[PDB]
């Protein structure tokens, strides 16, 4: 719709900082800025290589409408999820328990809170036994 | 018992689908049942023991079907746990997998059968035999290994080849006159592919001396060029199970991997397909239009670590060290010359 | 002689019992006798020289019972240089252990047999000649290298049993009419796993044009198909005694094996089992109620140590550099980190 | 018996600084300090992966309690022992000079003094030749 | 559309010569064309089908010798993508090519046979048969590992001579009397060289007792070593082709390709053989007799160019870990001593 | 032309004895030479060629002595470029060695027989065939490869033996009434036997289907244990010479032997074995009783060189980064510990 | 010619700094810094072994001359250009882009400028489509 | 003889130099710093491992004895420097230029002069040609 449109539309002036028509790697690390985090050079080049599509070294608004516009099931991102779960389904079963979801997602890498993967699990395990079944959870939600 | 219904459910799927220990053993109990009838069918064309052979062939082939009609269906049934086959049209595209329309095409058609059509048995047997994999990972992984060895599989097979027709050339001309076995250079082509190969039947042998003589110098290079594919082929699967083996071990993805799901749940908590979610939200109104604005940022972020873990999906055993010594290296480059710098900083006071 | 009492025992359980060196020659010997029996049964069978085989096999066979009878008395008499087995209770329960069971059960079987039972003599010497291992090691190898190659060794028979299915199929249709060797499916079937295993008797080979055409295709693919997994699993033990080979020579286990007798000693010295300990006690209260505070902080670092010990206990070759590198190159990002924060505080001077 | 029992809770509230019913990784730092050896703080935590088996980060009376409970008879050390020594078997015959056990021993690791050293050559050597047979030493002492 | 023309024999070009992708699928249907052709020829020489055989070989003769002239013809005209065969002299160098003159050949003696020559004929096809391979490359790449293995080899042939004369030998001795097989030794030797490969004709079986004893022993010796070189060659093919694969994933030498062609563009610009060259005469004249000055200076960095290229051509995976691991630590070396030293510098202010 | 007489000695002692590039070439012709005499030998004994055959034996038999004779004698000859044969003694001692004396004994021995004795002739042909080697590093390259693998071959053997007693047991229990060709257990054993070596010679093949389906399963089992050690060795042999040319190209020996020709050289000129020896005298006279003084020290110097040089004569490729990066990173402990105090030291001012 | 003689000769000259009847490394180094780049010791030193014959340390005038004398048609470049190419022919099939050859040449190693590389794409790509065949430039040239 | 006995007893005596009956490391390194040399303590430590027979710590008279008084004949050093000169067989024939003995023999590890390696050669190349077969040097020698 038109309403999300121009809803990027705001967002693409939100990332605008000169006015250029496009979105500079700058911008892209004022606004992390923005909101606490401090990244790396290389860290906003890989987004500029994840969104652009044509090689200039910016984002335009049509390659940032087109990162907007896909959802988890215009990803083919299945076998990629169940291998990243599978490096974590250390038996190899299918199963993790939630309080080791916690401490791994918690302590690797991009760490989050502990209402937000107990929201994982609450999401993941459906019926709610805190063993996961991964794969109910990526058929759920990356299909 | 709902849970428990839906954990009987989880069962089933787990053994019957993808299994990992003790199922084979259930798979194994139902390959000796369908390759006992494939033997009985075989024992039925021979004429003297045909009694006793369809006299268990009906019975056996009624227990198959039955443990295949019973498979099929509760397949159907446990196909819950997966997602993609929940209720009428999930279950249905899941009748409309090509290899359960196989199953079920040949379970209706052997009963059938029961409703000069015994050779169209034996064919449905061999085609249930083949049905035994699910999978088609045997001719994947030996097409792989095959494509790999292709140069010195055709050149094994062609030295051989040019080996065979000197070597059965010259014995014709040598072994024509007496002896009836080489009467043309066909026959004498049949000698050549029956030795070469090792399998020596005993029709044809050589029965002089020039042809003996010859045999004798083109047998140590002809049986030794028509059986290298078989340890060419033997020693890859050797040495490709053992490097699997190696980079088994090795996975070490595992921080992409808890990345991907990190951002991923990143990503679902801020989209808009769900009003109630407001702790990653707060989580990030916290550490500081804007929804858009952390989604944006959110979704790159998403895809880099899409990116990293793609990246980081394939380390190898000696890329490992190869590359990491690379980095290591030359990241000590960067540090012998900010060593050098700084120490010149502390000579610059 | 108590001290060459107990040294004597002790070179009898070395060569009976685990051998070195050269006490394969002594098992040499007496696997020639035992073999030679086995051969001599086996002439004893032929009508013709029933005779001499007798004339020798009682004599031969006395010969090897008694050297049964006192390797087994020995065997009793040397296991004292083993602790478990000391005086009554011990040595019976080494007369407990199944395998001397067996050892005695023979004896005094064969002793029987002497006190239509030649067939139970060739049993009981197939049981005999199995008994000749004693450890069961071989089976353990080969299933080892077999599960693990288990997929490889799975796709070669079956892609095998399928061409052995599909050739002998065509063949049979093309050669029914104009030949008396293949009658049914059967003897199809018979000749097809013949020449596969390229074994070829003879019986049965193919007498058309349409019929040696065919097999003249599927042979060069069914012979390379069923000679597979020989050498698959040739080159399987060799990769694995290659592997054994290195790690063989980089066990560099000695500190934490130096740590776990260390630590050992220091539970035992602490433990309350002994009332003389008192040097260790002293090099605890020089070092400076307090026995069980020593005693418990002992075991945990004997503990510490035990695990230690299990962790260091399985160093690859290729885990030897992988890890390293990856510790050493960690290691290097502190030492990096270290200079540069460090000569900043030679900076923030 | 009540009396080891009272022993080791005498032991426990001397582990014990603080009174938590539990002893925290840092009341072993200051005993071992107690005892003159100034340990690290992952040494201690591998300490406590030893004794504890609820993984709580402490040491409670139950687990200690184990700890001193069992003996070399209910550890199953016996290959364990058997491959230390057979590292230290370096022609693999089972034999090791007294004088090669002393400069091992006392110079390797947490090494200790003459006299122990003797008395594990006084206990490990049986019939006392200097040439021990290690598997008579574990036989004896380890099972 | 010269643009067009020049495309369109690149295309040819790149399909006849050097093949990348489905070019082989081409070539496979002329293999079976070519194939076929002597499969037929071989059929005609058979009495009974000689009818049917000739009816369809002058036919599928003029098919191929039609596909062979204009194969050759529009190779021809497809070798312009190549500068060295360009106009007159260029293709007719071309022509002179060994190659193409035995094509030629063959096309004018074929068409020469349509204007008891059969055995020419069939001649002629295997020597069109040889042609298929066009490079040579089966039988240097056998050479290559038949040469590295050639001691193993010989080991291996050696032995197993020795044991098939002693075996032979031995079994002649022992059954000269009882049996019309073993009538000399020559026959004997025959038995032998037929067992020991495992070929087993069934002309000439041991018949007795001392000679079934015999080769019951000598048996699993020849058959293990008259069956190695087999084995040997095929590891040998599979550890080479997966050393080939490692070290082709490790070029990484881009950088002293790109400086190949960088000074190699460096020096044509600066040489002589053009006039309207200023570009990077202007660009060193800006960096700033002065021609050859410069001139010369670039041929040196054209050649120093050329070798390093010539070194880093030759990276290894072991070499690479190796060289780069010394190289590391002896920089190293002067990391740690540079270190020292200047800290040293900082105490001795 | 005294030198050019030693150039000339030296020359026929490098082709004679250990042999570099084209010598094979001579060996080749040698070797072809003995081995037609062998086969000529061999169509001696045949009753109707024997003529034509003792017709070329003689003068060949001649030729192939003068040919051995000169080449014994020219090698005496040439061994003066050895200096341990020079003159009388060295000549005669090198005529000690058992080899030439084995030569010597076959010359005189061949010319005595020209001076029922043909089967000596064989015999001594068989002996001058061995008589090639001259070194016996096949036997140790086959030793050494069995000893490594001798665990496996003897698992390999000993389960193939149970299987074939067990499946040969079975099949004639199966096969007794039905067939005259299992008669014994003897005859069962032959067949056994026979088929798992994949020999097939057909004279014994089951008859009936109890026989036929027992062997039909133990089949793919036998023929795959029989070709085991086959397949084993081969492999052996290949990674054998792959890891020694590996080890090949990574000598870097090069340091401690140059050291060790050093200390030698210096060792000698302190030597008292020679008066004119001033100038590696001077060398230390110049650098700074004194004579032994400066030769014990040296002879402590060549001792350390032939240990240094010792040790460094075993680098691997394994153990090179191994042993290399342990040595590395302990060597980078002192490093980042020197670094840490050092500038501690910094600190400390 | 004799021209090109006395010109090599002037050359000789003009590397000739002091005047031994050879060209020494230094007088190497000097003229490289005489264009504005300050070459390695073992730069100079690899140069005298692409030069030089027999092994003195320098630069004569006859190793000078046939250095100079020799072109393209006789180096035997043909296989090793071709390699150089195909490390750079990522594909595999002989063709790469203009804009591609301009960002490696111009930015690995020893760089050039857009003219220079842009005159290597006129030279290369003969019928001047931008995806050029390597073999028609090393078979024009290098032959 | 008495002679060398009673001239190594001197070499003994001028070795020591506290006087204890044996030669210890120190005096090794102080009349090795009497020639000039400044070795290092592992490095006198291995000249212990090759004299000493015991295992001391020290050189006492008898082993000092031993080590003078067997000459190349009595080493078994045949093999061992024919494999050195291997190493520097670079072909494989058996043989080296003079000028290349020079270069590595006086530039490798502990070098020397230059009449000390025409020395060499003038023993070791026989014949006088420069290409030395070093088997006839080593078979002349080291026997």
């Amino acid at each position: 719709t038109e309403e999300q449109i121009a809803e990027f539309k705001e967002a693409f002036s939100l990332f605008d900082k000169d006015g250029d028509g496009t979105i500079t790697t700058k911008e892209l690390g004022t606004v992390m800025r923005s909101l606490g985090q401090n990244p790396t050079e290389a860290e906003l080049q890989d987004m500029i290589n994840e969104v652009d599509a044509d090689g200039n070294g910016t984002i335009d608004f049509p390659e940032f409408l087109t990162m907007m516009a896909r959802k988890m099931k215009d990803t083919d991102s299945e076998e990629e999820i169940r291998e990243a779960f599978r490096v974590f389904d250390k038996d190899g079963n299918g199963y993790i328990s939630a309080a080791e979801l916690r401490h791994v997602m918690t302590n690797l890498g991009e760490k989050l809170t502990d209402e937000e993967v107990d929201e994982m699990i609450r999401e993941a395990d459906i019926d709610g036994d805190g063993q996961v079944n991964y794969e109910e959870f990526v058929q759920m939600m990356t299909a | 018992r709902n849970a428990f219904y839906r954990k009987l459910q989880n069962f089933l799927y787990n053994v019957l689908e993808r299994p990992r220990g003790w199922a084979f053993i259930y798979h194994a109990y139902v390959f000796l049942l369908v390759f006992s009838c494939l033997v009985l069918s075989v024992f039925s064309t021979i004429k003297e023991y045909e009694k006793s052979s369809e006299g268990a062939l009906y019975i056996l082939e009624i227990v198959t079907i039955v443990v295949f009609g019973v498979e099929y269906f509760v397949r159907i049934w446990a196909a819950g746990c997966c997602c993609r086959y929940r209720g009428w049209r999930g279950r249905l595209k899941f009748a409309r997998k090509p290899f359960c329309v196989i199953d079920i095409m040949v379970l209706i058609a052997s009963i059938a059968v029961l409703a000069s059509a015994l050779r169209s048995l034996r064919f449905l047997q061999i085609l249930r035999m083949i049905r035994m994999d699910r999978r088609g990972g045997t001719w994947k992984l030996l097409g792989s290994v095959v494509y790999a060895h292709s140069k010195e599989l055709v050149t094994a097979w062609y030295i051989g080849f040019l080996c065979l027709i000197l070597a059965s050339f010259l014995v014709y001309l040598a072994e024509k006159g007496e002896n009836d076995h080489f009467d043309t250079y066909a026959d004498a082509l049949w000698w050549g592919l029956i030795t070469l190969t090792t399998i020596g039947y005993g029709d044809k042998y050589p029965q002089t001396w020039n042809g003996r003589l010859l045999a004798a110098t083109f047998t140590l290079i002809g049986v030794s060029f028509f059986a290298l594919p078989a340890g060419i082929l033997g020693s890859g699967f050797a040495l490709k199970v053992q490097e699997q083996h190696r980079q088994k071990h090795f996975e070490k993805r595992r921080n992409p991997a808890a990345g991907l799901i990190q951002s991923a749940w990143r990503f679902y908590a801020t989209n808009l397909s769900r009003t109630d979610l407001h702790s990653t939200w707060q989580y990030y109104e916290r550490t500081v239009g804007l929804k858009v604005s952390i989604r944006a940022v959110c979704v790159m972020r998403f895809l880099v670590s899409k990116r990293k873990f793609k990246e980081s999906l394939r380390p190898y055993d000696v890329m490992d060290v190869i590359e990491q010594y690379s980095a290591g290296h030359l990241d000590m480059l960067s540090r012998i010359k900010s060593l050098q710098s700084r120490v010149d900083q502390i000579v610059g006071r």
